[PDB]
């Protein structure tokens, strides 16, 4: 569903988003952190980590990941790490390369918390 | 090979108590002995994480001290479906199932004593091996109460080293400096101490740390933030003050274990 959804539904893709800016922000802000777009600033791992803690009932030390990523090569070891959080969830391997989503491409992140939204959208 | 373990087709199951994260719990019977069965939940079992259970298991397997728990045994996994723990069955549970989830009679303040006294010896005990039983972390959830009321470290509860890693599901009482720290950079006996005093907290006031936030926002805030157990109002000075000692900011100004076991010896009745 999700490729034709993306490129053919402009609508329903504004409905996709927008939805998805709200069940993240419902877990993000219980950390006082707040997302206002989508297109960059899950791209550098570190809410994505975040999310996933919030989502499977953790903390993540914070010597296991890059809190403030200084590079590319940091940014897709967070990535990778949210991938492996989200496989010892229950979801396969996900699509996207984590290279896809630090360098911001749109759906690649979509599809990443599309696939969350899905699986988490009753987590209180 | 010098154990083979316990053998998986003896074992009977009987009642699942639980399941998490880390595995499913089964009350059963083995050999004429009441057990609990911990199945470990794993993803890409190997030859490597195989070899490394069988090599991480007989330290836990600790018969000399009345405040531990030991493993009794553990099957091998080939040729058991999955690496499992097995130990003697406590009837009363943890200590947080007794603090906070009790149906019959509260545990007086005596009894509490008692609690905190077994915990101490007990850890006092196992800070003098060389090295350290790695990954164990104290928490109420970790130790277990016996039939005459005895608190006992459960040594089933240890993560081994392909659990887990970057998940920690019980921050709540965990010290700062080890939710920032890679344990190699910090001093776990002290991180342990800390991990008492809140436990302390939790005899004191009868309610699980943090209860209010969950795991991501509590460790957060701990590590980032400054939160902190609030002292409870209306407790004695010398509780007071061992709670706070205990739960120094410094890691270096905490207590040893063996340091505060006569202070609560004082504290039981006799």
């Amino acid at each position: 569903a999700f490729d034709t959804l993306f490129d053919h539904a402009p609508d329903k893709l504004n409905v996709v988003k927008k939805t998805l800016i709200t069940f993240v922000n419902k877990h993000l802000n219980k950390l006082n952190l707040e997302v206002t777009e989508l297109e960059t600033q899950f791209a550098d791992g570190v809410y994505l980590v975040l999310l996933m803690g919030l989502l499977e009932g953790y903390f993540v030390p914070l010597h296991s990941f890059f809190l403030t990523p200084d590079s590319f090569e940091q940014k897709v070891l967070n990535v990778s790490f949210a991938f492996e959080l989200m496989q010892d969830g229950g979801l396969e391997k996900p699509k996207p390369r984590p290279e896809d989503i630090v360098n911001c491409d749109l759906k690649s992140t979509l599809r990443v918390l599309y696939n969350l939204f899905t699986k988490y959208r009753n987590v209180e | 090979n010098k154990h083979s373990g316990i053998d998986f087709k003896q074992l009977n199951f009987l009642t699942k108590l639980n399941e998490n994260h880390s595995g499913e719990w089964w009350k059963g019977r083995w050999q004429g002995n009441d057990i609990v069965v911990k199945v470990l939940k794993v993803r890409d079992w190997s030859t490597r994480k195989s070899r490394d259970f069988n090599e991480e298991c007989p330290r836990l397997r600790i018969f000399s001290h009345p405040n531990v728990l030991p493993v009794l045994g553990a099957c091998q996994s080939p040729p058991a479906p999955h690496p499992t723990l097995i130990t003697h069955w406590m009837p009363y549970g943890s200590l947080y199932n007794v603090l906070h989830e009790g149906t019959n009679f509260v545990v007086d303040q005596s009894q509490a004593v008692k609690f905190a006294l077994d915990m101490a010896r007990g850890m006092a005990f196992l800070h003098t091996l060389e090295p350290l039983i790695p990954r164990h972390a104290l928490n109420s959830r970790s130790v277990m109460i016996d039939e005459d009321m005895t608190a006992r470290i459960s040594m089933a509860d240890v993560k081994f080293s392909f659990q887990s890693p970057g998940r920690m599901y019980a921050p709540a009482w965990v010290a700062p400096e080890a939710l920032q720290k890679k344990p190699e950079d910090t001093n776990r006996r002290s991180a342990d101490m800390w991990s008492f005093a809140v436990l302390l907290w939790e005899l004191v006031t009868r309610e699980v740390p943090f209860a209010d936030l969950s795991n991501m926002e509590i460790g957060m805030k701990v590590a980032l933030e400054g939160l902190r157990p609030t002292i409870p109002p209306g407790i004695s000075p010398h509780v007071s003050k061992l709670m706070k000692i205990c739960m120094n900011e410094d890691p270096a100004k905490r207590p040893k274990f063996d340091m505060i076991v006569p202070i609560l010896e004082k504290m039981q009745d006799k």
